[PDB]
């Protein structure tokens, strides 16, 4: 007779959002993929504003970010919010790996499949869409990475033709990649309804890594304002990223227009795939280079067969915890070292580091697992 | 020789988190802009209609657009129609290419100066550090006809003259135009160039932070109303042994 | 599917919870003890991040220096 | 050993309204009309993507 | 003429002991090089350091000398 | 009821903590 | 074996769900095995397990521990769930040898 | 848009270059002549 | 082995239906 129970819309709404069962202990941490679902909406409002007054058209492309910082009134603090939104973005994304790689969510394996996939798809959509407005550090990052996937044999030649489209630098480049740009992060919201779906069959993992079934509450009224304060806490530090501070995050060298015949003398990205660049810096091989970092963001999709442990969370494991933070450690060691020009001795650095990360997630994982399961009594 | 200085910190009137502009030294370096270093240099990106309300009124500044005379171009008749300016129209080009501006200022180009503080490391402090530290050259380096030396510039050789000295020009306020007012004024409008959206930042940036602060206790008081039903709960395992 | 109903066997287990609008000298012993806990796991990566930060910064720029 | 058509948590939804969905057997061609609707409405959209992304 | 608030600024705080060392090794610097010929040696880097302590002096008291 | 009076209070103490620089100072001056 | 001892001992301690009041096979991982090996323990053994994890979850949600009077002492701790354990994988292994034959 | 319709590629370079068409500016700024080319438009009589 | 003869069909019927017309038939006179 109530509605929440024989209407359908109150029905799907009622059962993925509301009675759905959840684990009382979850922590703060679990707040920050839902966080993450609405700073996609974000971009995507700002993505709208964006399709208003975005031409294609390289000079004036340029002319036209410069319009919208200025003729058009609020459009300074739209592109401010999408610029710092995809920084508060990719935060929030990687806090959310680190939950997962810490509290052993990774065992459930097609959520973490269409994960990685997820991010495959916002590092290209973050990329492409640095490359849009076009200034000097777009245009050669945009090369170096053109160049990079021309480095590939009898593959990367048609990947330039279509997407360069031309001799040289043409407008048919600009518009194939505001057309991706515009396409893929729908891609991106299908992909997280996929994620949800995957999600709802098995429950939420809660901090302890235990059965959660003994004690589970509705998702409601309890997550539901938990996540309202999450999303003001959000609002107010993108906010104070935007109106304070608004290109401590960004490279200042983006905002001159771009020259062809110069060299900038420091080419660099956003800090956000500035570890990438990192491994880019590591070793002295193309091929080796590009197979480099697909192996070194496919290794997560391979880090669900490494689980070696009889126990699940990283809560009652003080070895792998310590692992676990030195992984962090050496992480935000190739996030500097990718910011830094190559000299002595950032290159031993850079190397040691990236050769540090791989064996940290690859090698000594299982043998500190193996070590964990010793120690109680378990392991043969 | 490729080691730098970066800029020292220099105490600005906008330094703060709430601090704005002094759009008094804005209009002052704006007219600095206007009388000696728009000989060379150029504003593409500002139009004469952002002057009103943050240098003059709405008239004087359209009275600049009377006194540099822009003009616009084509039409059906074919010849170069004369016409006074208006203030819809951008700052005057000193050049019509780049490599006009290479050959008459000796190789070197004079770039677009609408975000120039943005586009270089520093900011301001890098604009009034070279600007004013225009010394004598070393001993060894031996830089060529028309290249002066400047710390602070990548390579140690600036392409320009220093421009500003002693009574160079006056003000419509009265300040004596020493050396350090003109390169504050000019490095204060020439933040603006790349900011003019300062004050208007500054203002929804407190209207958030006090609407974070209005707003986040409440919500606050809620979670812990709506989780204090559960962190009461205590619970009891009666087995019949 | 997984609605409540089918959960779990949960036998003789009895909870008590007062109504929410009938309720730092606590709570700060406890985030003392937390970050006890976990201070040890937690601070010497990023120790030792920061000395190696200092370091390269020390070497770039005793590098730089031309002696 | 499971049916995967009946027991994926992406494929029972494709499945349940698309193939084990009973319809009635004497449907004639009109309500294919609803579906050439769909379609209609999707191609529409492709070719608006076509008149926003070039030009 | 008007006289700048700089020079009265600049020249100030040239008393101080790391400014005066500066400035006699930017002296020994000088005349050392003056001494040799056919060397391509440069005197650039307690130029910089010179004018970073230089710098950071001015930069502590000169704004509210204008207006 | 609210945002209006809101709004001019932090639009106030935004002219308070910022005297003598605004445009909004100067109006006695030109008009 | 006195280096072992004191050591297993420190590392129990440090491990932290004694802090909780758990026993260690309430923190193994339930996999198909171990839920098997679940399914098959007694009922008071099933219970005092249900309730053990309850009473660590709402202790973890408040972010708390035991007292140190009544936390799980080492020589205490009763490795219940370890012969039906062994007893699943010996069936598993011993179906997965059927099968590969 | 008439090579390989009505015309070949130098007929249509014979029939542009027959026409003047205007543009500008150069190094010093005048808006002048030019015989044409192939991106050039049809001449308008009287644009206004 | 049917799409290139399903596009040469196709062009074959074309200019046969459309003989001395398209610019192909007429590309004697006037290079
Ligand atoms: C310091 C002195 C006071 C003290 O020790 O307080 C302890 C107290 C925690 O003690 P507790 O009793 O263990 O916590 C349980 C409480 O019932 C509830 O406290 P809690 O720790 O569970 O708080 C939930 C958490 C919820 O936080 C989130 O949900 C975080 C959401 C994402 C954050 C941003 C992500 C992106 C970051 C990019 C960089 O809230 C916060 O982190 C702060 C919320 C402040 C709201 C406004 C208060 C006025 O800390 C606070 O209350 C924090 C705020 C005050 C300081
Ligand atoms: C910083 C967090 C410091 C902190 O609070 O650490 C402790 C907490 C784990 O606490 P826990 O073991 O649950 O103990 C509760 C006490 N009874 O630790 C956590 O909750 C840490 C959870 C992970 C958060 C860090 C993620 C770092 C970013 C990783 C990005 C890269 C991921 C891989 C990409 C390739
Ligand atoms: C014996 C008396 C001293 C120890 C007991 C007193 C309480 C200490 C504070 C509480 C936290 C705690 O127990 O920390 C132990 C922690 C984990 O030690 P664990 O990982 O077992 O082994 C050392 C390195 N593998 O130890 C560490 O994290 C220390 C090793 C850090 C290595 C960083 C690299
Ligand atoms: C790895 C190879 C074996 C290493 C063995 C030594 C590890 C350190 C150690 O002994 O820690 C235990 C610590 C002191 O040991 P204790 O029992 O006092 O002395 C007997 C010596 N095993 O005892 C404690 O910290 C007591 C913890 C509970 C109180
Ligand atoms: C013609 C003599 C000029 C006058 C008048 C002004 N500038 Fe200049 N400037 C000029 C040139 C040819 C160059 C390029 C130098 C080179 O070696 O290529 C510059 C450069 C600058 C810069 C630095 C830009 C950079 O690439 O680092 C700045 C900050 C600058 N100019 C500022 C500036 C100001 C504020 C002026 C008014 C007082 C000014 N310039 C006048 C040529 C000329
Ligand atoms: C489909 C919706 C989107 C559209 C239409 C869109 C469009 C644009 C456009 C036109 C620009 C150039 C203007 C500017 O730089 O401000 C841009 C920049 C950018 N976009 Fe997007 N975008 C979208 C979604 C996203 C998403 C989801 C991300 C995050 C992965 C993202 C990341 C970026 C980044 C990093 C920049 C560069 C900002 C800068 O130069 O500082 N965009 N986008
Ligand atoms: C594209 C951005 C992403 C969004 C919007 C998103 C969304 C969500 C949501 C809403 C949840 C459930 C709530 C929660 O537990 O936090 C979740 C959980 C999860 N996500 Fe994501 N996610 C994203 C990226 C990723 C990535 C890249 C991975 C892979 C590393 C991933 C793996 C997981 C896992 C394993 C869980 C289960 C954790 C748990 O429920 O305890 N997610 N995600």
């Amino acid at each position: 007779t109530n509605m929440r129970k024989t209407h359908p819309l109150f029905k799907i709404i009622n059962h993925s959002f509301i009675d759905l069962p959840a684990p009382s202990n979850i922590s703060s941490w679990w707040n920050f993929g839902s966080l993450l679902g609405v700073c996609l909406m974000v971009q995507i409002i700002t993505g709208l504003f964006l399709a208003m007054h975005y031409t294609s058209d390289t000079m004036t492309a340029f002319s036209s970010v410069t319009h919208i910082c200025r003729d058009v009134n609020y459009g300074w603090l739209i592109r401010y919010m999408h610029a710092n939104g995809a920084s508060m973005f990719f935060i929030c994304l990687f806090l959310h790996v680190g939950r997962g790689l810490y509290y052993g969510s990774y065992t459930f394996m097609e959520t973490w499949n269409i994960g990685v996939l997820l991010l495959f798809a916002v590092m290209a959509t973050a990329f492409m869409g640095y490359v849009l407005p076009w200034g000097q550090m777009s245009f050669w990052g945009a090369t170096v990475i053109t160049n990079l996937l021309s480095a590939i044999p009898y593959i990367g030649t048609t990947l330039v033709e279509w997407i360069w489209g031309g001799f040289s630098v043409d407008k048919a480049t600009l518009t194939r990649f505001f057309a991706f740009h515009f396409i893929l992060p729908f891609i991106i919201a299908a992909l997280a309804i996929v994620h949800l779906l995957f999600l709802h069959e098995t429950g939420s993992n809660n901090p302890t890594g235990l059965n959660s079934d003994a004690d589970k509450i509705p998702f409601h009224p309890y997550y539901t304002i938990k996540d309202i304060l999450g999303i003001l806490i959000m609002f107010l530090i993108l906010m104070t990223l935007v109106l304070f501070f608004p290109d401590m995050l960004g490279d200042p060298d983006n905002y001159m227009p771009a020259n062809p015949l110069n060299t900038p003398p420091h080419i660099k990205p956003e800090w956000y795939f500035l570890f990438a660049y990192a491994i880019l810096r590591s070793i002295p091989n193309k091929l080796g280079g590009v197979l480099a970092l697909i192996l070194s963001i496919l290794i997560l999709a391979l880090m669900p067969f490494l689980h070696t442990s009889k126990q699940r969370s990283l809560m009652f494991r003080p070895i792998t915890q310590i692992l676990y933070w030195i992984l962090v450690a050496n992480l935000l060691i190739l996030t500097w070292i990718g910011g830094q020009p190559v000299e002595h001795p950032f290159i031993i650095i850079g190397q040691l580091a990236s050769i540090s990360y791989f064996s940290i997630i690859l090698i000594l994982m299982p043998i500190s697992g193996i070590i964990e399961d010793k120690m109680l009594k378990l392991y043969p | 020789s490729d080691l730098e200085l970066h800029p020292p910190s220099y105490p600005w009137s906008h330094r703060g988190l709430l601090s704005s502009l002094d759009h008094t030294s804005i209009r002052r370096g704006f007219q600095v802009y206007k009388q000696v270093c728009s000989s060379c240099h150029s504003m593409d990106y500002v139009a004469y209609r952002h002057l009103v309300g943050v240098c003059y009124t709405e008239e004087e500044a359209k009275a600049l657009a009377e006194e540099v005379e822009v003009q616009d171009g084509p039409n059906d008749d074919g010849e170069m129609f004369m016409r006074p300016g208006k203030l819809s129209d951008y700052f005057p080009k000193p050049y019509p290419n780049p490599e006009a501006a290479r050959a008459a200022n000796n190789g070197a180009l004079p770039p677009d100066l609408s975000y120039i503080v943005r586009a270089r490391h520093g900011g301001e402090d890098y604009v009034f550090s070279l600007l004013t530290g225009y010394c004598e050259p070393p001993t060894g380096v031996s830089l060529r006809e028309g290249l002066y030396f400047n710390p602070y510039f990548p390579g140690q050789a600036i392409g320009m003259a220093p421009p500003i000295y002693t009574e160079v020009l006056e003000y419509d306020d009265g300040t004596p135009a020493t050396m350090s007012q003109v390169a504050k004024d000019v490095a204060t409008f020439l933040r603006w160039a790349s900011e003019p959206e300062h004050d208007h930042r500054k203002r929804m940036g407190l209207k958030m932070l006090l609407m974070m602060g209005l707003l986040l206790p409440l919500t606050y008081a809620m979670k812990r109303h709506k989780w204090s039903v559960l962190k009461s709960r205590k619970l009891a395992y009666r087995p019949p042994k | 599917g997984r609605e409540f109903g089918n959960l779990a066997r949960i036998r003789h287990v009895i909870s008590y919870s007062l109504s929410p609008f009938e309720q730092f000298s606590k709570g700060i012993p406890n985030v003392l003890r937390r970050t006890r806990e976990r201070i040890l796991r937690v601070a010497p990566p990023f120790v030792v991040v920061y000395l190696i930060y200092t370091w390269g910064n020390q070497e770039f720029e005793q590098s730089k220096r031309k002696n | 050993m499971t049916n995967m058509r009946k027991t994926h948590p992406l494929f029972k939804i494709i499945n349940h309204s698309f193939i084990d969905l009973p319809a009635p057997s004497n449907i004639s061609s009109w309500w294919n009309f609803g579906s050439l609707l769909g379609v209609c409405l999707m191609v529409q959209i492709i070719t608006g993507l076509f008149l926003a992304m070039h030009y | 003429e008007l006289v700048d608030p700089l020079t009265t600024v600049r020249e100030h705080c040239e008393q101080l002991e790391k400014c005066v060392k500066a400035r006699e090794r930017l002296e020994l610097c000088d005349n050392r090089v003056s001494s040799r010929s056919q060397t391509e040696e440069d005197c650039t880097e307690e130029l910089f350091d010179f004018l970073h302590a230089r710098d950071h002096c001015v930069a502590h008291k000169l704004f509210k000398n204008l207006k | 009821f609210f945002e209006r009076a809101f709004d001019q209070g932090a639009d106030a103490i935004y002219e308070h903590i910022n005297e003598g620089k605004l445009w909004k100072h100067i109006k006695h001056k030109y008009e | 074996s006195k280096w072992l001892d004191g050591f297993r001992k420190w590392y129990y301690n440090a491990a932290g769900f004694n802090k909780l009041g758990l026993m260690r096979d309430d923190t193994l991982h339930e996999t198909e095995d171990v839920k098997e090996a679940i399914r098959r323990l007694p009922e008071d053994l099933y219970n005092d397990r249900m309730f053990r994890i309850k009473r660590a979850l709402d202790l973890t949600m408040r972010h708390q521990i035991l007292p140190k009077d009544q936390w799980t002492k080492y020589e205490e701790d009763k490795f219940y769930l370890e012969p039906y354990l062994k007893e699943v994988i010996r069936e598993r292994k011993e179906r997965e040898e059927w099968a590969k034959k």
